[PDB]
């Protein structure tokens, strides 16, 4: 029901748990890291062999995301840092600097601005060029994921607390929380057309939340059971699909869960050797990709 | 097609396109002949009146018996000669007969398949595009609320 | 077993070359004589179109009566009268299933009519509703 | 093959229907309940203006004061037949104000024809006389004909074929005649559709025969009006239709004969009689309007006395022809 | 084969037909996402005082 | 109805209890008229307990009757496991008979419930004497593929 | 007084279309399903 | 190569002397039975002669 020559293609590689692994914009490509403090590029059509390597990194790529260019990688390493890797030729272009901790999340805009967490407990928001952050937020409590909205003003911000919080970068106005979950927030995701929240929490419950300015309050709209998270306290990812109307996510239980946005349970299936880390839907045809702690990445439908 | 309707939309809207419509608004010729003739049944009459066995009278009496001794004479011939075979030719009528109901029930039954598969596939398809205009209009309905709800609200 | 254009039994059966059917070569024969091709696909045909294959023949099993006699001529009678029969209930066929077919065509064309003005007052219908909601 | 096809695709659209009603109707209930909280013609600007242009009197005698009709002639539009009670056809040219052709025949006359050709003309009559009487000859030259009053009258575009239309449920035919004895309806309102194909007669019962001019058969029945209609006229540019009745003018389309304009009116007052110049239309009654019919009270005049019987536009529209049964001609 | 023929008659309108409809619904959606993105800018011209 | 069944021991021959279960011997009777059980392994056998089969897949799941997916059994109290070479069928829920059958072996008074009784084996009982001492792996089921060569109805 | 034989008729077979299908479209996809699956095996 | 094309559309007939074709058939028969009978009979009556 696709493109693809196998209808399951095991990928094999990195030498320690994958953290990571993104599509890019186009479709056309993606790139996967992990422990191995690596970061190997692909391709998505063809024989499906590897046609690079970025390495220079000094530690494990916590975080990754393709460049609207698809021709610029950026990665977040545990090491404090924030590098940006030409994608075409692998050359060190800057090292973004000034975090006081492992870096968790990172995000792209559709303006070259990059946002990212920390365990220091802050958020930095960096220029492409700046090589430093732009603005910086202060919590309490170390935060785990983030996702900026595509239209440049908001972003959302899910740390220990159980409450994500949504920061406006010109207003500096936070009296407004989407309060609702009850542990740490693993991942959060926007919808393609910004107005759907992914949340998923360590509290075993996947909720989705709508993003407006305007609500009729209660603005959690509907949570799914059965995605379990295990006692390693792993970053579980979760994925929209490219119509916005099957939310992907992964479990520690070596589970894939695709649910149908309204509730009702859709994809099961199981696969994996370890707890599986990120999901991804491929933006034109129906492919999941999956990206376990077992060095191996699953291909899909 | 993929809905849950009673009988009595069906007749309302029958009801509604009969209002509509009150407003809106070879052959040969001896063929013909006796169709013509026997379009009231009138069958057709001839003699049969060769077995009343007249007694002795005139020419006719004559006539008639040496009509029905030839008569005689050939159905001795072709009931002797059907007897002289049997019936092999009705057993191979039989069978052929078995042949040709076999070869028909083989093509039905092919054809029940064949409109079996298509009505699945036609099933199918309209499952697929009910199930996405029902979440359609769901989200249509919830859309509308909320621009009313935002709307009131701004105030 | 049953000629195509009758459906009698042909004891001389042929097959032909742009559409192989069960046919009798008196009736093909007298239809290339009026009309020099054949009706069922609307091309020229000839008379070596028609091979003739080898059968064993359809066994004609006699009644319980039918040895000459005036049987014979009753049942001359008979098949005129049943064959003339079949003709008129095809032809009333005929015309009853033209004068539903055109009464189901008026029917359709009206229902074209009204789901087109349903299907526009549904445009201003759902604008209208849109056009409140501010 | 065909007809199976065809009732499918009946089956199938009639489901399109069932639904398209069905949410239609929700909808609409849901907004209810969301909203409660030629350069030579004459424009509608000159006809508005509209008055009275001439008080005629001598014109019907006013010993037996009453008329039922009133035609113009189209290639000459001085020249105005009303209808008098005193069974005389009075010709008169509206140039002269005088009675330029007169026919006498013992009943009110009911209704009048005028011709293309300003000599021949036809007149009705209660005593069961119809008689195409030419104005230049003032004489009756056919006769047309019974027991019971003739309720419509209809002539071929020849001329001299004549339809007319009794109380009885028989019409007259100059080959032919067809009887209905299955329903019985009385009729009112009748016209001639000058395509001539087919024509429609409104019914006592609120009922329209439609029927077609050529075969003569009855094939559409239009029943949603109450007590007689008292007329119905058909237009000119061809689908403008206008109709009348003992409370309101509506207009109606040929092609699709559905109310397509309504005219609301008080019960006490009745409509009479509807012209159409399908620019502008015009209105006899009780209340008077003439309203512009290409645009669907627009005029008020009350210059005509007593009840005003009938109402013609004049050429080139400056002024209207319209008679009353005041024994009064008062030209809009 | 009479219902035969009729159900692929009846497939070839229907595959000819649903394309239309998915277009309507697709150019409706489109125009009831325009008049909502005008409603969340009104209300989020309310919303830069919050 | 009467159906011989051209198994690879031997020849099984079951007539069917029209006039006791109806709804459960004409998918059967049409289904052998159909024939589609042709080169079916009896992919389960329990030494005096059953012989299940009647699954194209050969994997004991599946198997589409005429209704497709499964249909409603009929059980009245007469019918009984008495014997050994009661005709029955399978299922896998409350109403979930599917294609496959057994042929019984010995009494079985506990299992006269939820399953569905609707066949006597009149001839060819050796033959199911014989497949209950059949070579069998871990599981219960033939190491040698037991298909029916074909099936007559009659 | 309707056109009960316009309409019945009409719909003799036409729920056929929606109730006919319903028996076999249950038999092609579970025997596809199981085929898919186990030929995959357990594992 | 032809295959079989039998099913068709038209209405058969039982293969029997109850059709026309098969009946004129018969009726042919009947005649030249008689028609045999009279060539031996006059054969014999030139021969008698």
């Amino acid at each position: 029901t696709s493109d693809l020559n196998v209808p399951n293609l095991q990928m094999f590689g990195h030498t320690a748990e994958v953290l990571v692994a993104r599509f890019d914009p186009s479709g056309s490509y993606f790139a996967s890291g992990g422990m191995d403090r690596q970061i190997l590029l692909w391709n998505v059509f063809g024989d499906v062999k590897n046609y690079g390597v970025l390495n220079g990194c000094k530690g494990a790529i916590t975080d990754l995301q393709w460049s609207r260019d698809s021709r610029v990688v950026y990665c977040s390493s545990s090491d404090t840092h924030l590098m940006s890797w030409d994608a075409v030729s692998g050359q060190k272009i800057r090292k973004h600097k000034g975090h006081a901790g492992v870096v968790n999340a990172l995000d792209v805009l559709k303006v070259e601005l990059l946002t990212s967490v920390s365990d220091d407990c802050t958020m930095k928001v960096w220029d492409s060029r700046s090589k430093d952050c732009i603005k910086t937020i202060e919590e309490k409590y170390p935060l785990t994921a983030v996702a900026i909205a595509q239209q440049g003003t908001q972003v959302f911000i899910g740390g220990i607390d159980g409450a994500i919080k949504i920061w406006d970068l010109r207003n500096n106005h936070c009296s407004h929380v989407l309060k609702g979950h009850k542990d740490i927030i693993t991942s959060l995701a926007i919808s393609k057309d910004g107005s759907s929240l992914l949340s998923n929490s360590m509290d075993n419950t996947v909720r989705i939340f709508d993003v407006k300015p305007f609500a009729s309050a209660q603005r959690q709209l509907q949570i799914f059971e059965g995605a379990i998270h295990g006692q390693e306290h792993n970053l579980l990812g979760v994925a929209w699909s490219r119509n916005s109307r099957f939310v992907g996510a992964g479990s520690s239980d070596k589970n894939v869960y695709v649910w149908s946005a309204t509730g009702d349970l859709r994809y099961v299936l199981p696969g994996h050797e370890g707890s599986v880390n990120h999901v991804d839907f491929h933006p034109h045809q129906d492919i999941i990709l999956s990206c376990s702690s077992d060095r191996t990445i699953f291909l899909g439908e | 097609f993929e809905s849950t309707y009673n009988e009595e939309d069906r007749s309302a809207a029958a009801q509604i396109v009969e209002e509509e419509l009150k407003r809106s608004g070879s052959d040969r010729l001896e063929n013909a002949i006796v169709a013509a003739g026997k379009g009231e049944k009138l069958a057709a009459i001839d003699v049969q009146r060769y077995i009343q066995l007249k007694p002795p009278g005139t020419r006719e009496s004559l006539l008639q018996s040496a009509v029905v001794w030839e008569y005689q004479k050939s159905r001795n011939d072709n009931l002797y000669l059907l007897e002289k075979h049997g019936e092999k030719a009705f057993d191979s009528s039989l069978e052929a007969l078995e042949v040709q109901l076999e070869l028909l029930e083989k093509e039905l039954v092919n054809t029940k398949k064949l409109s079996q598969g298509c009505n699945r596939k036609r099933k199918h398809y309209q499952m697929e595009v009910g199930a996405r205009l029902a979440e359609a209009e769901v989200k249509f309905g919830q859309l509308l609320q909320s621009s009313i709800q935002c709307r009131v609200a701004t105030l | 077993m049953f000629c195509s254009i009758s459906g009698e039994t042909p004891k001389e059966p042929v097959i032909s070359r742009v559409s192989g059917n069960v046919y009798e070569k008196r009736l093909i024969e007298q239809v290339i004589r009026e009309t020099s091709k054949d009706p069922v696909t609307q091309q020229e045909c000839t008379l070596e179109d028609l091979v003739p294959v080898k059968v064993p023949d359809f066994v004609r099993p006699r009644p319980p009566s039918a040895t000459s006699l005036p049987a014979l001529l009753s049942l001359f009678q008979e098949e005129w009268d049943s064959v003339a029969l079949e003709q008129f209930e095809l032809r009333r066929n005929l015309t009853e299933t033209k004068q539903e077919l055109s009464t189901a065509l008026y029917s359709l064309d009206a229902a074209l009519r009204v789901i087109s003005r349903l299907t526009k007052e549904r445009d201003e219908a759902r604008e209208a509703l849109a056009k409140f909601s501010d | 093959q065909e007809l199976s096809t065809a009732l499918y695709s009946l089956d199938a659209a009639l489901r399109v229907i069932s639904r398209l009603t069905k949410e239609r109707d929700e909808a609409r209930e849901a907004l209810a309940k969301f909203s409660d909280n030629l350069s030579s013609k004459r424009k509608r600007t000159k006809l508005q203006p509209k008055w009275a242009t001439d008080d005629a009197v001598s014109q019907l005698l006013q010993a037996t004061p009453s008329t039922i009709l009133e035609n113009l002639e189209t290639e000459s539009t001085t020249s105005f037949f009303p209808s008098p009670e005193n069974s005389s056809f009075v010709l008169c040219l509206h140039k002269d104000e005088l009675l330029c052709l007169d026919i006498q025949s013992e009943g009110s006359a009911l209704a009048c024809c005028w011709l293309t050709s300003s000599k021949i003309a036809v007149a009705t009559a209660d005593a069961i006389s119809i008689f195409e009487f030419p104005v230049s000859s003032s004489g009756l030259q056919s006769v047309g004909e019974i027991d019971e009053k003739v309720n419509f009258l209809q002539a071929h575009p020849s001329g001299e074929y004549l339809l007319a239309a009794s109380n009885e449920k028989c019409y007259i035919f100059s080959k032919s005649q067809v009887y209905n004895i299955t329903v019985a309806q009385h009729i009112t309102s009748l016209a001639v559709h000058p395509d001539g194909n087919l024509f429609v007669a409104g019914l006592e019962n609120g009922e329209l025969r439609f029927f077609e001019t050529s075969s003569g058969n009855e094939l559409t029945k239009f029943g949603p009006h109450s007590s007689p209609v008292k007329t119905l006229q058909f237009g000119e540019n061809g689908y403008w239709l206008v109709v009348t009745t003992n409370s309101d003018i509506f207009i109606w389309d040929l092609r699709k004969s559905e109310l397509v304009q309504k005219i609301p009116l008080q019960t006490k007052v009745a409509a009479v009689s509807l012209d159409i110049t399908q620019l502008l239309v015009s209105s006899d009654g009780e209340t008077l309007y003439v309203h512009i019919y290409v645009k669907s009270r627009c005029m008020s005049q009350t210059h005509v006395s007593s009840i005003s019987n009938l109402v013609w536009l004049n050429e080139l529209h400056q002024l209207l022809f319209s008679t009353s049964n005041g024994a009064i001609l008062r030209l809009g | 084969r009479k219902n035969l023929t009729c159900y692929e008659f009846l497939y070839n309108q229907e595959r000819l037909a649903l394309p239309n409809r998915l277009e309507a619904a697709e150019i409706e959606l489109s125009k009831m996402q325009q008049i909502e993105a005008y409603a969340q800018q009104d209300y989020a011209r309310v919303t830069g005082q919050n | 109805a009467n159906v011989e069944l051209q198994t690879s021991l031997g020849k099984i021959l079951i007539e069917l209890y029209t006039e006791h279960a109806p709804k459960t011997c004409q998918n059967f009777y049409t289904l052998a008229k159909e024939g589609y059980y042709d080169g079916v392994i009896f992919h389960r056998v329990i030494p005096d307990f059953v012989i299940q089969g009647g699954d194209p897949t050969g994997t004991g799941r599946g198997g589409t009757s005429i209704y497709g997916d499964k249909f409603d059994d009929e059980i009245h109290s007469d019918l009984h496991h008495t014997g050994a070479g009661i005709l029955s069928m399978a299922n896998a829920g409350p109403n979930t008979n599917s294609s496959q059958f057994f042929i019984t072996l010995a009494p079985t008074p506990w299992l006269d419930g939820k399953h569905t009784i609707f066949g006597r084996v009149v001839s060819g009982l050796s033959v199911c004497k014989r497949m209950g001492l059949i070579r069998t792996d871990s599981s219960d089921r033939p190491i040698e593929p037991l298909k029916i060569i074909k099936a007559v109805a009659l | 007084d309707s056109e009960e034989q316009e309409n019945s008729q009409s719909p003799n077979i036409q729920p056929l279309l929606h109730t006919e299908n319903l028996a076999p479209a249950v038999v092609d996809n579970v025997k596809d399903d199981l085929i898919v699956s186990k030929g995959g095996n357990s594992r």
